[PDB]
RNA sequence: GGGGGGAUGUCCGGGUCGCCCUGGGCACCUCUCCCGGCAGCCUUCGCGGGCAGCCGUAGUCCCGGUUCAUACGUCGCCGCAAUCGCGAGGGGACCAACGGGUAACCGUUCCUCCAAGCGGUCGCCGGCGAGCACCACCCCAGCCCCGCGCCGCCCCCA
């Protein structure tokens, strides 16, 4: 996916995909955004599918709840990039505590 | 785009054929919300240590270290250890 | 006017099989004896995986689709082979051309005489053996004693007899020495020499004679992979002795002949070969395949035998299954025809100088029907009829509820295995009628309840089918020529209204005055098959129309003591420069009793007859062919039909529409130069080039161009006898236009019939070939 | 179709069966058809057919 | 909350200036797949008026050709629609009435 | 050229000079008519003119237009007097934009030529017998080979030896080569930068490669390998001639410039190197 | 996009009441020049300039509804060094989401532990075997595919 960005054909690579083989591919997305360490390229690929195969979402209702299912790890993982940062505050001035 | 820029740091070893070798390699040298251009870098002329200014307005001071875990050092298998740079120094940068 | 668009009609598409032209060539003569070579019935059979075989005239540039004959269930097509004598001379010089006999073969251990007299099949002809999969006719030095030579899948050349219209099996050739290998491609490079590709690799060249075998061509294993079978999917002749094959790897190869042996391969193509063409000079090449692709090759100048490739396109959207080339009355083209239903022709000595022709993938024959008074609109394919209602108007209307307003409300299947050529409807919709080439069929239909109403008298089928508007008479064209006519007697009863058919009554056309060796020569008495019907709005008058131009109308005189007699002004009723594609009475009456009948011919010929006068009108009298306006004289598109309105008439082709005033009088593609029969010249992009100058006078500014060349007074009289017209292309896919009710306003079913790849066969790839 | 024979044992009674082309066409062999189809088809793989559908 | 509602909202006003647009254009006559009924389309996707451009190898652009704009209107029509034309059409001075099944 | 003026064969220069901006003119020079700057005036046509060579000898000359091309071909024959240098013009559209070209002499006559163009959509147009074609008011229908692989322009386009391979390179750093005998393609695929220009040795062996990064390569043939090496300082260069794909309007227009200044380190304890 | 106009259709004060208008709402056709590009043709080496310019939208006689893709030289085995992954099976949370059921709750997906075992990448100053041959011809059995006949079952009427 880095080589699939960098030479820019994410979105051919994307666009003429079918109803399964957007449910594998969303099913891959919704297992590893949870992954900081490609968090950005995974969420570049889940842009691209928002755009790409939104419309038939009420068409195919078990790919509406692999869209759901798309959140439904999202909604804890806006939890974890925020207590993240409530984290990361708590260790920094106690190192200034130190001096 | 501007968010979406990727800016690598690699620091290399040079042998007297003219090889360029990879030591180290950093992804993120200056990081704030978003990562930050990185604007300059300089080397000491006395010292191995090398230091760079980026858009996050610290100043950071990088020398090679050696790898060695927890008193393994890390030879190369022909037995020289292996060398590794680091950011031995931060200076934060007061603005007006 | 009030328009609705269609696209939920899925007539199926079906891949061509066979593209045959009656003649590969002529002879070429000057302008002087275009006098004898006038008479010279030229035409073009496909055959298409439904076991569709259709014939088309070229008529130089016109291509219209002339005939088509539908085989039944699980009845497809592979070949085709036009069966010419040479012409023959009369004792006072007079010329009989030769009977071309047409014969087909339907995946079967049979060959299939057609005839298109009758429009049906002839004779069947089967030996005992595997199924033929490649067959056509010996060539000519013998005179009278031809034969065919059938190759199939366990290899044994079959050997048929065609004189005294006879079509028999006679003997065994050879069979292939191997259980494996299958007989694929034929061809013949002399008389007597059959060169035949064949699946284990093999070009096997064989003397018809003894049934000897004169050499063995091989072919490797393909380098592109596994399957180590080659294919030898096509084999053509050059005409000075060498001779080409196209392969599986997509390449092709070109073997001298005297020794049989290859001189060249060209790698072409990255999927297979599929199809081959020759200039009938021998110098042009031509290969299709399935990477809807298409090739052309010329000979190398200076170093003998060897050819390159000038270019490649593709033209097609599927693969191209099979092609016949013509050159001949100025007119060197190439058919080209595959699976996504569109035949495509290209100019042969033109080629690169003009452009091609997409033909109408859809048939000539509209298909579509409409009770308007009903508002059902009827379209009909292999077994089926399929109605629907629309139930509602467009001002009404005037997003959601268009859904509810169609509706798929019937679909009745025939049974047996037939095919329904044609049908028709009553005007309010309650009786229907299914003509297929064995038996015609009504049914009663009350708002659903379907009825069948049951045929005496028939037995044999009918090409085509008019009910009466007033429903009382049932008129149909048995076997294409026979035009007969049965009435219908509406009864009434405590249940709703029936109907019972009298005897078919038959009403004899008019002995036309044809010289006798027009009558034996060409194909015979085959345009006396007729294409058009039409009753008057009030079923008084009744006219038909055959390929010919001919023109036989019928009076109907009452006292049930109605009958038809001939109407005697028919004699006055002129025959036709060209083949009348539409016609129609006038529905709106004119003031001295008589009619006024609309004609187009094929030559876009529009007129309009005041029959019993037997004569035009005044109107076609003043508004001539040179009066009518370019958009509708350059179309290159035959008229699909005519709807009517008060003063107007709306025309509709394939891909063109119009409306003309037919009160008013009247007052871009080039006429003057001359062309092949396909397209219009190149302009911006051609790989010949356009402007050629020459420079003398070193200065620069003296040049030369070199070519690159190889009613007055009957006016008078027509405006002492004493606007509004439209037009558009702005929908393409025109299968029909039928009018609905609910100058006058109106309503009208468009309905279009667009190809896709869901509608297409898929194309397979193997690793190499994937397609960007 | 064509009705199937009533054997004794010994003899095969079967009724003779012509009634199916009166004059319209042969019925394709479809197993040969195959064959062509599949000889085309040596070994590639096909296309998605369409596109979004199940 | 506010940054959730910022991203909706953003989306939200983007799609109805681009509905704007298209129905403008379909006003005019243009043919545009655009949504009918008062409820939001889950794909927020609207039909862009053709690009007159097209681009050819290796990256070369010549303008669009009005036969292939004459096939990209027509694969932009649906299977159902009432396509009314007008006098002021029959004598060539206005457009027409198009109304397609709702997709 | 080298051209037998009455019995001695010597050096004649052919310039071509702009009259306008969509014109010019091609003048021949002896050596002494150099020096003494009058010229033989011989075509001048009218659009864009582009480029022009020769045959060996002087039997025929092309001139390269922007869309059409120019053929004298020399009236008279053995050239007895200086004074009869006159070439007859015919002038002829090529369907693309043509970029560059090359021929090969069918010959101790000059019988035909055959001569491949080719243009910046990335296509090859070789004409078979133009001098054949053209000898013959009216003439018969020409109709050149068509060869389209390049997705980009074509920059460099040459015959092999005795002619049986049409080798050429371009933007795409491929070293296509088309068979000409056979339907096949034979490349050298993956060079530094686009191929610049292509050259043939005297025998068949050498060919040698300028590619984009200024840099040059002699191989022998079949060998393929670096025989004669020798690389640049592969700077970035403001062009005198712009470039080869800058004709017809690709997505981006590759323009001649230079938005920043060149990184560079000289190496210490090895001020002879520098790193860039 | 602006600035503006001539004209289409429209409501609210309205007017002797009609041509419509002013005051508010306006959407369009048109004209106008200033926005962005695109061309050509003279100019100058070029830098630049000039000239008469088109387009920013829709359906065609046919028809560009096109033309276009990146190499051989050798493979197989198993060993070393760094590096990553899957996980059979056995365990936890019941977080979240979905679909049913009010609900209880179920089920599905998911999160995570342990792990039999298993590969994958680069560097091997690793080794080992072998190169037409993963072939030609032929034959016999075999997986798939497809064709028809025979049964087995279920049918219904009987």
């Amino acid at each position: 996916l880095t080589a699939l960005r960098h030479r820019s054909a994410l979105r051919e690579a994307l666009q003429g995909r079918d109803e399964l083989s957007v449910i594998n591919i969303l099913r891959w997305a919704g297992k590893y955004v949870a992954d900081p360490r490609y968090r950005s390229i995974c969420v570049d690929v889940a842009f691209h599918l928002i755009d790409l195969y939104a419309e038939h979402v009420g068409g195919s209702a078990e790919l509406a709840t692999q869209f759901q299912q798309l959140l439904a790890k999202v909604n804890r993982e806006v939890e974890k990039a925020e207590l993240a940062i409530v984290t990361g505050g708590m260790v920094e001035s106690l190192m200034m505590s130190v001096e | 785009c501007k968010e979406r820029r990727e800016i690598y740091l690699k620091f290399w070893e040079v042998g007297a054929d003219q090889s360029l070798e990879l030591v180290t390699r950093i992804n993120d040298a200056h990081y704030t919300k978003q990562t930050e251009s990185i604007f300059d870098l300089a080397s000491d002329p006395t010292s191995a240590r090398f230091a760079t200014i980026g858009n996050d307005g610290m100043v950071r001071f990088w020398s090679p270290k050696l790898r060695k875990r927890d008193g393994l050092m890390a030879t190369r298998p022909d037995g020289q250890p292996l060398r590794s740079w680091s950011c031995s120094r931060v200076v934060p940068l007061p603005v007006h | 006017m009030d328009i609705h668009r269609c696209r939920f009609v899925r007539y199926p598409a079906s891949a061509i099989n066979a593209v045959a032209f009656t003649h590969s060539a002529l002879p070429v003569v000057s302008s002087s004896k275009k006098y004898l070579q006038k008479n010279i019935q030229v035409r073009l059979a496909i055959g298409r995986a439904n076991g569709d075989i259709e014939i088309w005239n070229p008529l130089n540039g016109g291509w219209y689709q002339e005939v088509i004959i539908p085989g039944g269930k699980d009845r497809s097509v592979d070949g085709l082979v036009w069966v010419t004598d040479p012409d023959e001379e009369m004792a006072d010089g007079k010329i009989i051309h030769g009977k071309s006999r047409l014969f087909s073969i339907g995946y079967t251990t049979t060959i299939t005489e057609w005839d298109l007299e009758k429009a049906r099949a002839k004779k069947h002809a089967s030996g005992q053996h595997g199924e033929i999969w490649c067959f056509g006719v010996q060539p000519l030095p013998a005179a009278q004693n031809r034969k065919l030579v059938a190759g199939t899948v366990d290899g044994n050349l079959v050997l048929y007899s065609i004189e005294d219209g006879d079509l028999k099996f006679q003997k065994t050739l050879t069979r292939t020495p191997s259980k494996k290998t299958k007989f694929v491609s034929i061809a013949f490079q002399s008389h007597n020499i059959v060169i035949v590709g064949c699946s284990n690799s093999t070009i096997c060249a064989y003397d018809v004679r003894t049934g000897t075998m004169l050499r063995q061509m091989t072919l490797g294993t393909d380098l592109t992979g596994g399957s180590k079978n080659i294919i030898v999917w096509a084999v053509k002749c050059l005409p000075n002795g060498d001779i080409v094959s196209g392969d599986s790897t997509g390449q092709v190869c070109i073997w001298d002949g005297k020794t049989y042996t290859q001189a060249q391969r060209i790698q072409s193509h990255t999927q297979d070969v599929l199809c081959l063409s020759v200039s009938a000079d021998g110098s042009k090449i031509i290969s299709g395949g399935m990477d809807r692709r298409t090739a052309v090759y010329e000979p190398m100048a200076g170093q003998s035998g060897r050819w390159s490739k000038v270019f490649h396109r593709r033209y097609h959207q599927h693969d191209v299954k099979a092609m016949a080339s013509f050159e001949g009355k100025g007119m060197s083209v190439v058919v080209s025809g595959g699976s996504d239903a569109s035949p495509i022709v290209l100019p042969l000595r033109a080629l690169g100088k003009e452009f091609h022709r997409t033909l109408p993938h859809l048939p000539q024959h509209p298909t579509v029907l409409s009770a308007p008074k009903a508002r059902y609109i009827l379209s009909w394919w292999e077994n089926e009829i399929r109605i629907w209602h629309l139930l509602n108007s467009a001002q009404q209307f005037l997003p959601l509820n268009l859904r509810k307003n169609r509706k798929f409300l019937a679909q009745v299947l025939i049974k047996g295995a037939s095919h329904i050529t044609s049908a028709s409807i009553s005007e309010d919709g309650t009786l229907l009628a299914a003509s297929t080439p064995t038996d015609v069929k009504v049914f009663h239909l009350d708002p659903l309840y379907i009825k069948k109403v049951n045929m005496t008298g028939t037995g044999l089928g009918a090409t085509r089918v008019q009910i009466s508007p007033d429903k009382r008479w049932i008129c149909w064209a048995e076997e294409g020529s026979k035009v007969m006519i049965s009435r219908v007697h509406a009864t009434e009863s405590a249940d709703g209204i029936s109907y019972t058919v009298s005897v078919p009554h038959k009403l004899h056309r008019l002995r036309r005055q044809i010289p006798k060796h027009i009558l034996l020569g060409g194909l015979g008495s085959y345009d006396r098959n007729v294409s058009q019907i039409a009753f008057s709005a009030d079923s008084r008058m009744l006219s038909v129309a055959d390929l010919a131009g001919y023109i036989d109308t019928w009076v109907l005189r009452g006292p049930a003591g109605e009958r038809w007699a001939r109407n005697p002004k028919a004699a006055m009723i002129p025959k036709l420069s060209a083949a009348p594609v539409v016609l129609s009475f006038s529905p709106t009456p004119r003031d001295d009793g008589d009619y006024d009948l609309l004609v187009v011919t094929t030559l876009k010929q529009l007129l309009i007859f005041n029959p019993l006068r037997g004569m035009l009108s005044e109107w076609s009298r003043r508004n001539t062919y040179p009066k009518l306006p370019e958009p509708f004289r350059d179309t290159r598109d035959q008229v699909k039909g005519i709807v009517w309105q008060g003063q107007r008439a709306w025309f509709y082709g394939v891909a063109s529409l119009f409306m003309f005033d037919l009160s008013q009088d009247f007052s871009k593609r080039k006429r003057g130069a001359h062309e092949s029969g396909a397209g219009s010249k190149i302009e911006k992009h051609s790989l010949v080039p356009q402007r050629i100058r020459a420079a003398s006078a070193p200065d620069g500014t003296k040049w030369e161009d070199i070519e690159m060349v190889d009613g007055s007074e009957l006016q008078r009289l027509r405006e002492e006898n004493r606007a509004k017209w439209w037009h558009t292309y702005q929908f393409r896919p025109i299968m029909g236009i039928v009018p609905i009710e609910g100058i006058p306003p109106l309503e009208v079913a468009l309905i279009e019939r667009p190809l896709s790849e869901d509608d297409l066969p898929e194309r397979y790839f193997a690793e190499g070939e994937w397609e960007r | 179709k064509n009705p199937k024979d009533k054997r004794v044992g010994s003899t095969a009674y079967r009724v003779v069966s012509n009634g199916g082309d009166p004059r319209l066409a042969p019925k394709a062999k479809k197993q040969s058809l195959n064959l062509k189809q599949a000889l085309l088809r040596r070994d590639r793989v096909a296309k998605p057919r369409g596109g979004f559908f199940v | 909350e506010a940054v959730r509602l910022k991203g909706v909202i953003a989306e939200a006003a983007n799609y109805a200036k681009r509905a704007r647009r298209a129905l403008a254009d379909s006003a005019k006559g243009k043919a545009m797949t655009v949504h009918m009924s008062a409820e939001l389309p889950l794909g927020l996707k609207t039909d862009n008026k053709i690009s007159t451009e097209r681009v050819r190898s290796g990256g070369e652009i010549v303008a669009r050709s009005s036969r292939q704009i004459g096939h990209f209107i027509s694969k932009r029509r649906g299977i159902y629609s009432i396509h009314r034309i007008s006098e002021e059409m029959l004598l060539g001075a206005a457009g027409p009435t198009v109304v397609q099944e709702a997709r | 050229d080298a051209i037998e003026v009455a019995g001695k064969v010597d050096d004649v220069l052919l310039t071509l000079n702009r009259l306008t901006k969509s014109s010019a003119q091609i003048i021949a020079y002896n050596s002494k008519m150099l020096a003494t700057k009058t010229g033989k005036l011989l075509h001048t046509y009218d659009e864009s003119p582009q480029s022009l060579r020769s045959v060996a000898g002087g039997r025929a000359i092309v001139a390269a237009a922007k869309e059409a091309l120019h053929i004298g071909i020399l009236k008279t024959k053995k050239l007895a007097s200086w004074e009869e240098l006159a070439y007859r013009f015919v002038s002829f559209d090529v369907p693309d934009i043509i970029s560059t070209f090359d021929i090969r002499p069918i010959i101790a006559e000059l019988q035909d030529i055959d001569v491949a163009v080719g243009g910046a959509r990335g296509a090859i147009y070789v004409y078979s017998n133009l001098l054949a074609h053209l000898h013959t008011l009216r003439v018969g229908t020409i109709q050149p080979r068509k060869y389209h692989w390049h997705r980009r322009a074509v920059h460099s386009v040459k015959w092999s030896g005795d002619g049986n391979y049409l080798i050429s390179g371009g933007y795409e750093t491929v070293l296509v080569l088309w068979q000409l005998d056979t339907g096949r393609v034979d490349f050298l695929p993956h060079l530094s930068a686009a191929i610049e220009n292509i050259v043939v040795s005297p025998k068949g062996s050498a060919y040698a490669l300028h590619l984009d990064d200024n840099s040059a390569m002699v191989l022998s043939t079949a060998e393929m390998k670096p025989s004669m090496y020798v690389s640049g300082i592969q700077s970035l260069v403001l062009g005198d001639r712009p470039s080869k794909d800058a004709l017809v309007r690709r997505v981006w227009r590759p323009i001649d410039e230079i938005a920043s200044p060149l990184v560079a380190t000289i190496s210490p304890q090895n001020p002879s190197h520098m790193f860039l």
